[PDB]
């Protein structure tokens, strides 16, 4: 019984989101890729090189015409013609464009894909743009972080697999079911956010307890995801349980909202 | 065409040109040419990065300690390492000296890291070049059995074990979604496994992608999250508190009892799946230890890392040694300082960047990033890269240099100079490994040798890991809790200007953070990564880098099928978004 | 002394009497009497609970929808069992129908606790029984892991694998701490198997202790906890959300995909470790299918478990089924009615407690308790007891009866009921089983078979988890979300005057909780408890429990070391805490 | 090295607490009891039965007389002259008393052994009393919950091991380090109680965004735990984040403050 066919390609990005993607407790990322998926192309992972992966790529575009999904990691820069990021030869964005045309659906991962996290931030030497600005007619779902959650990236897998759907996104193309929340809104300190309990120096008798990090800088208040609630690394920790302060990964500009110790 | 002479090598870029664009099974973005001669071996090579942000760039104005979380964005893989060498350069520059108990969870979070990144590089991005997958099918899982158990102590070794690997490998085969496999090099004659071993090499390939993210756990207990985790200037964010009220607020003992958990499983993965299967692949590829010496045998770097006594970065407080060898001459193991103006310098009359004047090398305080994309002729356009001119600009990787000297860094590199330094931990264990080979020591300078000295490597920090965890325990119980120091948090307790260096040693090598702060912001921020050294293009000598120099005098059995190049480039586990930056 | 005739048995109480007291490796308090004559034949067996707490008093005046909690304590070894029971029985007498997706995951609970439960008992209690520990210390590796390998494709099974838990229990006991292995029966005449069967075994029960862990999780993505999982009356409090915001605080995705894996994981482990240990050691312990047999041949019974069409408990819904066999007649499997007064009847007259009348059974609905320590003219004193006397009152289990027959319940029961209902996959299970053992149909009767049972059913529960899981995410799928019934949560919606009956099929075997509820408010909450009917004492007309039964007749090759009767008692796996409640 | 003698005694109970023990992730408890303790003794585990108990239990706390430390599970009944819990033919306090009198420490693991749990609710017709009632010569560490949770019985005794000594206690004997604060000072639902963002019946839009679960009778406000933080069975879950209040259970007398589903 055919798995369905997924493209993954690499723009400007540091590969955080396909470290996290390997993450995945459950389901592991081997059972994705043995069980759930064909992972078609994968620059990272894949055997082929140079003209063996340019044949592939060309061949499952082609073939799968309209019915692959394209996974894209990492953005377009649109300076010096594009060649801050080149790939066989010619600016990514040619090959972005090309794979974009053929998908069904495109999976933004993590905020380099749909924002333009950190190489976007002031003053983007290489005019870094999410894939959003640059693709424009084909369903885009957004699934930031800087990271994303290694098991929110399988749910999401499961979901579109299982439901043969995408799922439903708010008003920026994020998944509901992950990015409906705030931070704090299901954050374990809220008690002491409540009671004025806060952490004002590190390691100091509060952060000891476990006070509240919002004095440290803690960018929770004004930031989507599932940190809080489903944690990090098959649930054993998340930024705020281990002590920092949110620094606002999920949202679109976080590098740019002044310093991660300043208050929201 | 031309001709010339550098270091040994005679580069002639005569003959057949080919290109592997892209290279795949590292991280980010490559592009290798080369010549080859009418005997079928490499003349010629040319390494490019084909990426890069900038993020030198973006640090001016932050505040310095904010830096960390930007600069750890350099790379996802090699996660962690460069907030350490941020929170390092931070410190140095203003003057925190952190507690111990921050120090040894630094190097907590490095081994966990080195552990981690060396188990994925291994069977996830190297081990295909090694291992024919598909050739697996035609095993006999009983003689597959019978190797393992020959090899390694691990329990998951039985027939049914190796049938049920194969079955499932013959399954997602047979309808024709090869997934990652397709189009691979599978049947090339450098292929030399026997088909047991292929599978028994599946099969771990297998259980390390599942195994590989029980290590990061590590990471999220202190730092939050992995990848990416969270640390501070002035030690870590995680406090500690073991016997007191809030306990569950923090580092408690059963947080330190599942780091300890990890810890052990860690090292029992390495040594009885890695390093078993690392002595098989040169058991069966000898030949390789005499193909990819390049710099090798010639000059090589490591800063040195794991400082033991907190705040102290000297060579007696360095569990990791560094030092360089240049000339060849092993018996003169020379030191290094990352201050001094005539030691580590960039050039970038070969790369896509302007200087003032290119055919100097800059130190990293004098460093200028300033992006200039100017390929000149290449077979095509400026958009359209037919062929790189490496006589002039081919690569968005600045060159560095060690007092002049290309230098390579890694690994093998460092197993090199803690060796002729006299460590005798390396030395036994060298001279062991070589023994069970039955190769000479000259083998270790080598692709397989890289391959080697990796897996050891992954073995030592395994066994690092425990012993930094006891330090912490030991701290714990003699009641020192500290994690921090705020003396100097604020900014108006930091000099008006200061600068410092960060420096460590990555999976991957050498690597140096220098940052200048004035007015209570980043006024410089250079960074030269490990990769950087490795993937270097040339400089106004003509002088070649590692990866190049690793290539040259390699004998391809068939030209369009570039095995023996990737063989040799994974051999260095390239990341380019770290040498780009 | 005196003799009387019941079931076939020759009950006699003269000559030497052995006392059991405790009986350890089960659940709870317990103490056991034979007398055996010259030829160490047992030719009298006392089954005595010797604990109590008094659960159906404490819940007279509750609220009914805070029952489930209090009686999920009756234990925790049988942990939800108890709960599930409850609100059934609550929702019975209210006349509450839940949501299907309720329905599934009780079904999914019931099977998670049935493959935990089966799996813990099987090594860590049962299992000394039948391995001899101390004689895995001189077991061949080699030969350990090519009987492993013949029998498994489980991959722990490597050499080095067996020699490294051969060289732990060897250090475990170097330093003279036996610890749970001191003063064992090791040596017994009756231990039979090879010294690789005994090292294979003891390797297997630290994997299951290790493993059963992980089983728990379903309970707690769904139960918020294992041991002692919520529960509500109406349905489940896990509410679902899978595509809407917030869903972070709901039954999501990526839940879902945690209890998918662990679903996977248990059946692996007990299909390819728990299974052929069953039939290894029925292989070499085949005698034993012919000891214990007890009431298996004569009375059993079931309930009846897992109503796969929501809120009927029928025949056609009931994916375990129920029956009654009496008279040794497996012809004619009689239906039961847990309401018909004339049916499920508890005795007090050798138990314990006060009635009006001792000499007659009274069903729960009309059920009394109200405890009486009374142990008349014993060996000893009432608080220094050297011998029960079985002739008057000897427990604080009461002694059920179905329509005045003693019966055996538990995996055994259901087998043999579902087997001559003609349930294809059961007929199928023991056919294949018995057949591997060369041995007849009837050799399931009996202690080994008891056993064998237990792991049929773990393999079947395994199963099921799947079937209902795939049930689930079918109605998710077609957006069916609900998990909560509501409209008489409110007790001013209830029937003032209700009364309800709550079954299952506890691990055990045949569960039953009878409520009445009046003015909003417990009146009456009796249980019957598998335990119960197994170790059950005597009534008015001298017939013999179970546990009784199964002893009787039995060989003993040294008096003094109880090994038969253990492996006999732990056949059933006795919880006294359950029994008494 | 020789491991320190552990006693095991079980009173009257339900052996959740021996459940929990055994569901322990960090340390397995299989490396507990090869490695870090000797437990010496302990009905539901050991191979000896009868005669051959009998004689481990006397030979171990005579030959460790002063040196073994006892934990005890479930409680000893006062009525019925002791006979509702019978050992050996005697009253289990007869069992405890003479284990209690060797001890260096004991440590009641549950809400039974620490305040008396179900079978003390009214109207105890056992007369169940927690040990610290009959045992008043001997350092008692309470480790209440019905079970305690997995990772903290097992943190517990590694701290005594590591650190040779018992753990800092409250007033009422809990270990601060895990009972020094309320669930609710850490529970993630916090947000939505000071919202006034409730669940008003099960099932409702309320309880699938995850809001709290105080008028369903939630009695996190009181209790001192650490479910909220460590959470239960290797960090999956907590009784709130499955949907369903906090009964109290690590308090003593928590069966007979009202019902469960009655406002704190
Ligand atoms: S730590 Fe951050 S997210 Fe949590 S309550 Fe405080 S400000 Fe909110
Ligand atoms: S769910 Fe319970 S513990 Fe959590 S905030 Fe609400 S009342 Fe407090
Ligand atoms: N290792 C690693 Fe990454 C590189 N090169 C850094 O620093
Ligand atoms: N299984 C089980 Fe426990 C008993 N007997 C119940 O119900
Ligand atoms: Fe995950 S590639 Fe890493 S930088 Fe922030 S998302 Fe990008
Ligand atoms: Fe854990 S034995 Fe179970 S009832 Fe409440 S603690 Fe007791
Ligand atoms: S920094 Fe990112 S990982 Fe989560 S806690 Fe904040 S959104
Ligand atoms: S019921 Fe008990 S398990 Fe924790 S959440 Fe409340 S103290
Ligand atoms: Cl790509
Ligand atoms: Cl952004
Ligand atoms: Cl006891
Ligand atoms: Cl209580
Ligand atoms: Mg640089
Ligand atoms: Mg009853
Ligand atoms: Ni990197
Ligand atoms: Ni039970």
């Amino acid at each position: 019984k055919p798995r369905i066919p997924v493209v993954w390609i690499h723009g400007l990005e540091c590969t955080c989101c396909t470290e996290s993607f390997i993450r995945s407790a459950h389901p592991l990322a081997k059972d994705v890729i043995l069980s759930l998926i064909s992972l078609d192309y994968d620059d990272t992972l894949m055997a082929a090189a140079g003209t063996q992966a340019e044949e592939v790529f060309e061949d499952i575009i082609t073939q799968y015409n309209g019915k692959y999904i394209l996974a894209v990691e990492g953005n377009p820069p649109l300076g010096e013609q594009g060649m801050f990021c080149i790939s066989s030869g010619r600016p990514f964005i040619e090959k972005l464009k090309r794979a974009a045309a053929g998908a069904s659906a495109i999976i933004a991962w993590g905020t380099c894909a749909s924002w333009g996290c950190v190489q976007a931030a002031r003053p983007n030497p290489t005019q870094a743009t999410p894939i959003d600005k640059v693709i424009t007619d084909k369903p885009i779902i957004k699934v930031p972080g800087c990271p994303p959650i290694p098991d929110v990236m399988s749910a999401i897998i499961t979901y579109m697999v299982t439901f043969d759907r995408l799922p439903d996104v708010d008003r920026m193309g994020r998944p509901l079911m992950f990015y409906g929340q705030r931070i704090h809104d299901k954050c374990y300190r809220r008690a002491h956010f409540d009671a004025g309990e806060f952490v004002q120096s590190w390691d100091d008798d509060a952060a000891r307890k476990g006070y509240c990090l919002y004095k440290m800088g803690c960018k929770g208040p004004t930031t989507y995801n599932a940190c809080s609630s489903t944690r990090w690394n098959d649930g054993v920790s998340f930024p705020i349980q281990s002590g920092h302060g949110c620094l606002g990964c999920a949202e679109n500009g976080f590098w740019d909202r002044g310093s991660f110790y300043s208050r929201v | 065409s031309t001709q010339y002479e550098t270091q040994g090598y005679t580069i002639n870029n005569a003959g057949r040109r080919l290109v592997v664009d892209p290279i795949t099974r590292i991280e980010g973005h490559m592009r290798c040419e080369v010549n080859i001669n009418d005997q079928n071996v490499i003349t010629n090579a040319v390494s490019c990065g084909t990426m890069f942000r900038g993020l030198e760039i973006i640090l001016q104005g932050r505040d310095p300690r904010d830096a960390w979380a930007f600069v750890e964005r350099i790379c996802g893989v090699c996660t962690g390492v460069h907030a350490l060498a941020s929170v390092y350069a931070i410190e140095d520059a203003i003057g925190i000296k952190v507690p111990d108990n921050a120090n040894i969870i630094r190097n907590i979070m490095l081994a966990t890291l080195w552990c981690h990144d060396h188990l994925v590089h291994f069977y996830q991005l190297a081990g295909m070049d090694w291992i024919d997958v598909l050739d697996a099918l035609k095993a006999d899982p009983r003689k597959t059995s019978e190797l393992a158990q020959s090899l390694s102590s691990w329990p998951k070794s039985s027939p049914g074990y190796f049938f049920d690997v194969q079955n499932r490998l013959k399954k997602f085969v047979e309808g024709g979604q090869l997934g990652i496999f397709r189009n691979g090099y599978w049947g090339h004659p450098q292929y030399k496994l026997p088909p047991e071993a292929n599978l028994m090499g599946f099969a771990h390939y297998l259980e390390a992608l599942d195994f590989q993210r029980e290590i990061v756990k590590i990471h999220a207990v202190f730092g939050g999250k992995n990848p990416h985790p969270n640390w501070i200037v002035g030690g870590m964010p995680c406090a500690i508190n073991i016997d007191e009220s809030g306990a569950v607020g923090a580092v408690n003992m059963e947080r330190l009892n599942l780091v300890q958990s990890i810890i052990t499983r860690t090292a029992d993965f390495i040594n009885n799946v890695m390093i078993p299967d690392a002595l098989a692949i040169g058991q069966f590829n000898k030949p390789w230890s005499e193909i990819g010496t390049g710099l090798s045998d010639k000059c090589v770097l490591s800063y040195g890392a794991f400082p033991d006594i907190a705040n102290d970065f000297g060579e007696k407080s360095l569990l990791m040694p560094g030092g360089a060898v240049i000339n060849g001459d092993f018996n003169n193991v020379l030191p290094v300082d990352l201050v001094d103006p005539q030691q580590v310098q960039e050039f970038v009359d070969h790369a896509w960047y302007r200087y003032p004047n290119d055919q100097v090398g800059r130190h990293p305080f004098d460093g200028i990033t300033d992006p200039w994309y100017n390929p000149g002729d290449v077979k095509g356009s400026d958009t359209n890269i037919q062929q790189l001119n490496e006589q002039e600009r081919y690569s968005w990787i600045k060159a560095p240099r060690w007092r002049g000297n290309a230098m390579e860094v890694g690994p093998l590199a460092r197993t090199l100079i803690a060796y002729h330094k006299g460590d005798a931990a390396t030395v036994e264990s060298v001279d062991r490994m070589m023994s069970a080979l039955n190769l000479p020591l000259s083998g270790i300078q080598s692709t397989l040798g890289r391959i080697l000295c990796r897996a050891h490597e992954a073995q030592w920090a395994a066994g690092k890991l425990q012993y930094f965890f006891d330090k912490l325990m030991t701290n714990l119980k003699n009641g020192n809790l500290a994690t921090a120091s705020t003396e100097k948090w604020e900014p108006a307790t930091w000099p008006t200007e200061c600068r410092g260096v960060g420096f460590t040693e990555a999976p991957r090598g050498a690597l140096g953070h220098w940052a200048a702060i004035r007015d209570g912001k980043i006024d410089l921020y250079q960074c030269v990564v490990p990769t950087t050294w490795n993937a270097s293009p040339r400089d106004p000598k003509g002088q070649i880098g590692a990866y190049e120099a690793a290539l040259m005098n390699t004998k391809m059995a068939i030209p369009e099928q570039p095995l023996e190049i990737l063989r040799t480039l994974h051999s260095f586990n390239p990341c380019l978004a770290c040498s780009t930056h």
